[PDB]
């Protein structure tokens, strides 16, 4: 069932499993209208579908045209999103199928479920885990292949650059939800942490900067500062 | 008005014909049911006074042949047998009820509740459910599993009620996943009635069958059928106006028969809440809904 604290190293061991989220799949600005109305405008969205061992992640870019002339989007975006969950899983030679997809939100399960019942041996599981995948756009290099699309398109990235040739999956992953955590309590603290020093780059093949091993604790522990304090100012204590 | 005699009583039982039952003591001289209403399904039901687990019982039809009930001290339980000698039958009934050994079948004249009941019940349907054709009776008790529940383990003691799974392949078409799982009227009018049932009143039957079964024996997966079979109804946002009509008739006397006591355990509150207040039917059961609203609120 569920996937929690108690069962979390099942990430990193050898059956191929990937995170769905869906949280930025279906995305709109609310505005007035001429007439003092409220309506959205929907924007580019995109599925987070992540392989937390390898890093690969399967960006489905949800262009605002699928939206055209639906009704119920929020309801539309969970189905849009089992659908391309489902044609990504076919499209994939049968020896890289994931066993089991863990839905970050409890509201997938039913859309992946159905859209899924050809493949009765992959395992549709929530999590009891909070994880920050919404951050997702506030990485620069995948808001803005989002934001340019001008038709539906997939687009592969490894949300971890080279780092699993120096650290582990587990610490791979923690370092992300790391960084994510910061990006979205307080993204530009969390994005000025990240670029204060202009001598560190991101690689053009890369999504984060080439920091050192010595660079990335300071990083980690500027993260974990942010996170501590934006949490005693939300919360008074 | 036809008669189902009893050989003798040896051990104390409750006894239920239909929504009537009656108390019988240990070697009580009782020797069986008459004037039972020809036209109709029936059901005889027992609870034994020293075991009050086990609800046991068979469906008959008294037009298919001449049944009586004989206490087996093997197996220890009433059994139901057929009389193939009529000679013998009428002459052991006509003794029986000289002697006023056989209690009446208490039908009030204007009360149709059995009628409204077995509407759509019909005996040879029961068999293909409950398997034992070398029997034109069928067993049912509260033990007994369902071919669907088997699958999630003997098959010749199981119920075989159509299997309904919202989450199948048989439910959902390919390409048409959203659209089928939310508005299931593919799945009722093409798979279930066309294909399956093939009309709505073997469809019916099925349903206030599977209902007899849960309140008359406590039987779980009976409970699980009725509750599917209205639940794919309520969830079709298009069912035929006369389907509709009638299901609101069909649910009303069920609730309305259910022992208040037992609205606990035989109600799902998901699906009633479901079916009443958020499907598409959720303004289609007037009777239905009145009904629970003023007979179990709390559910609600």
């Amino acid at each position: 069932g569920a996937m929690n604290s108690s069962n979390y190293a099942e990430l990193f061991n050898n059956d191929i499993k990937l995170f769905v989220d869906d949280t930025n799949v279906y995305r709109v600005t609310v505005h007035k209208t001429f007439e003092g109305n409220v309506a959205t405008k929907a924007i580019n969205g995109c599925i987070f579908t992540l392989n937390p061992k390898t890093g690969h992640l399967f960006l489905k870019i949800i262009h605002t045209s699928v939206w055209a002339g639906q009704k119920r989007l929020s309801q539309l975006a969970k189905w849009k999103t089992a659908e391309e969950v489902s044609a990504l899983v076919r499209s994939l030679p049968k020896e890289e199928q994931p066993k089991q997809i863990i839905v970050t939100r409890k509201a997938m399960l039913d859309p992946l479920e159905v859209h899924m019942l050809d493949f009765p041996n992959i395992a549709i599981r929530p999590t009891e885990l909070r994880l920050p995948f919404s951050a997702a756009m506030s990485i620069d290099k995948l808001s803005d292949v989002v934001m340019k699309a001008t038709e539906p398109q997939m687009v592969l990235f490894n949300i971890y650059d080279d780092w699993l040739d120096r650290i582990s999956s587990y610490t791979a992953f923690s370092r992300l939800t790391l960084l994510l955590r910061a990006l979205k309590t307080n993204e530009e603290s969390a994005k000025m942490i990240l670029l204060s020093d202009p001598t560190i780059t991101i690689k053009s093949y890369h999504l984060w900067p080439s920091f050192t091993d010595e660079q990335w604790i300071t990083i980690e522990s500027q993260m974990r500062d942010l996170i501590l304090t934006e949490y005693g100012r939300k919360y008074n204590v | 008005m036809n008669t189902v005699p009893f050989t003798s009583a040896p051990i104390e039982v409750t006894i239920g014909i239909d929504q009537y039952s009656f108390n019988v003591k240990e070697n009580q001289p009782f020797h069986g049911i008459k004037d039972i209403p020809i036209g109709h399904v029936h059901v005889i039901h027992f609870q034994h006074a020293d075991n009050s687990s086990m609800r046991y019982g068979y469906w008959f039809d008294c037009r298919m042949g001449n049944f009586y009930i004989q206490y087996d001290p093997k197996d220890g339980l009433y059994k139901m047998m057929e009389e193939r000698d009529g000679a013998k039958f009428e002459n052991i009934v006509h003794n029986f009820k000289e002697r006023q050994m056989m209690v009446s079948y208490p039908k009030i004249d204007e009360d149709d509740t059995w009628y409204n009941l077995t509407e759509f019940v019909q005996m040879d349907k029961i068999r293909k459910i409950v398997r034992k054709d070398e029997n034109q009776f069928s067993y049912v008790d509260s033990s007994m599993t369902t071919v669907q529940e088997n699958e999630l383990s003997d098959p010749a003691h199981s119920l075989n009620y159509t299997v309904i799974n919202f989450k199948s392949r048989e439910a959902i078409r390919p390409g048409h996943e959203m659209e089928d799982f939310l508005d299931k009227s593919y799945y009722l009018n093409t798979v279930m009635l066309q294909g399956i049932f093939k009309n709505s009143s073997n469809y019916f039957g099925e349903l206030q069958f599977a209902f007899l079964n849960a309140m008359f024996f406590g039987n779980y997966g009976s409970s699980l059928q009725w509750h599917a079979m209205i639940e794919l109804i309520c969830s079709s946002a298009t069912v035929p106006k006369h389907m509709l009509d009638k299901l609101d008739e069909i649910l009303y006397y069920q609730i309305k028969t259910l022992p208040e006591q037992y609205s606990d355990i035989l109600l799902n509150e998901r699906v009633w809440n479901i079916c009443l207040y958020s499907s598409f039917q959720k303004n289609s059961l007037h009777n239905t809904e009145k009904i629970m609203e003023n007979k179990y609120p709390e559910l609600l």
